[PDB]
């Protein structure tokens, strides 16, 4: 089949900035390749068609060119509306492809997150299960690294994470971690904490509880 | 000037089947291509196959063949979409879309339709409070549910600054844990009630929780 890479896989800018998003086939698809555009919860939504064509009622500031491996698509100045992920698509071979997704996010100033731990309520443990909750609160960039810590010791296999769209008011991430194991596993242990790194952070910041 | 107007969400179990349709309202349905195409939770799109109705001619991709069979109805202009011998990694938002042969393009898409896979059974969520400290931070985790959504609101939704409801998380279970926060100010914690509501629509489950320190 014929395999689509876009790139960056990420952009950040700000509104009323140029984008510049690029899409590489494998081979040549001539002029027979499409962008979309796609938000949470909604189906994509056609910008460009063989290859620098717009679909009816798409916006003057979306625009595309290339031909044959390589590929554009240019947003002259980003609107609020245009932060989301596209994909490039082509048809000039079966089966039909997509791109892996660009996603254009809004840059802002490095914020540092606001760090909250959560025990497990007695009314769960009730149930024979201990989860333990991380919040990460408005922080930019989005990577973080959460770390959990048990009496000390690094915890691994155990915990699974969550991270909320870049918020439009304030354009910053939150990001949710759950540890859990079982009620005797959680009793026979004191300290649990959660260990955060960020680059709004000057060191690590750790927050814990004694059951 | 075309509608493509898919059916409801599906839950099925591994090794089973599922049939979807898309019904179109308006332009041509006979001089069209009908595609459907899928997508995982957060990843990315894939085409499935398609079929141009009035010669009743469908094509697949090859990971897919023997899988997927993709019929039409010109008579109700419906299109329909059936995966047989489901798994876990089948679990995705389906949708289909119009193909235009001239240029290689989808214009028309249609809702889409999500089909979770699973050996799960729908299963209401338990709702666990998760207390602020002694700007403060509470919220609720709503554990163990089955399947996807589930909503979260605070005070009736009359509170909506500050929240954050973070996407779900498949645990190994097979069954679905989210949580939902919100930051207040510490003032109000003395008097301001707190409560989480959670709905639960594929199990016409409605559960609130006050949340105190």
């Amino acid at each position: 089949e014929i395999v689509l890479t876009q790139s960056p896989a990420t952009l950040s800018l700000s509104p009323g900035e140029r984008a510049t998003l690029s899409c590489r086939a494998s081979q040549s698809v001539s002029s027979y390749l499409a962008w979309y555009q796609q938000k949470p919860g909604q189906a994509p939504r056609l910008l460009i068609y063989d290859a620098s064509n717009r679909a009816t009622g798409i916006p003057a500031r979306f625009s595309g060119s290339g031909s044959g491996t390589d590929f554009t698509l240019t947003i002259s100045s980003l609107e609020p509306e245009d932060f989301a992920v596209y994909y490039c698509q082509q048809r000039s071979n079966w089966p039909l492809t997509f791109g892996q997704g660009t996603k254009v996010e809004i840059k802002r100033t490095v914020a540092a997150p606001s760090v909250f731990i959560f025990p497990p309520s007695d009314e769960q443990l009730k149930s024979g299960t201990a989860s333990v909750v991380c919040l990460l609160n408005n922080f930019y960039p989005r990577e973080a690294k959460v770390q959990w810590k048990v009496d000390n010791a690094l915890q691994s296999g155990n915990s699974q994470e969550s991270v909320t769209e870049q918020d439009s008011k304030d354009s910053t991430y939150s990001l949710s971690s759950t540890l859990t194991l079982s009620k005797a596993d959680y009793e026979k242990h004191k300290v649990y904490a959660c260990e955060v790194t960020h680059q709004g952070l000057s060191s690590p910041v750790t927050k814990s509880f004694n059951r | 000037q075309v509608q493509l107007v898919q059916s409801g969400a599906e839950v099925k179990k591994p090794g089973s089947s599922v049939k979807v349709s898309c019904k179109a309202s308006g332009g041509t349905f006979s001089s069209y291509a009908i595609s459907w195409v899928r997508q995982a939770p957060g990843q990315g799109l894939e085409w499935m196959g398609g079929i141009i109705p009035i010669f009743g001619t469908a094509n697949y991709a090859q990971k897919f063949q023997g899988r997927v069979t993709i019929t039409a109805d010109e008579s109700t202009s419906t299109a329909y979409m059936e995966l047989s011998s489901l798994r876990s990694e089948d679990t995705a938002v389906y949708y289909c879309a119009r193909y235009d042969g001239i240029y290689g393009e989808l214009d028309f898409w249609g809702q889409g339709t999500l089909v979770t896979v699973s050996s799960a059974s729908t299963k209401g969520p338990s709702v666990f409070p998760l207390a602020p400290s002694s700007t403060a931070a509470l919220g609720c985790l709503v554990k163990d549910y089955f399947p996807e959504p589930v909503t979260v609101s605070w005070n009736s939704g009359a509170l909506t600054s500050g929240v954050h409801t973070f996407p779900a998380v498949l645990q190994s279970s097979g069954l679905y844990s989210l949580s939902s926060v919100v930051t207040v100010p510490s003032s109000s914690l003395g008097t301001q009630t707190y409560i989480c509501n959670v709905n639960h629509k594929p199990s016409n489950t409605k559960v609130d929780k006050k949340v105190e320190p």
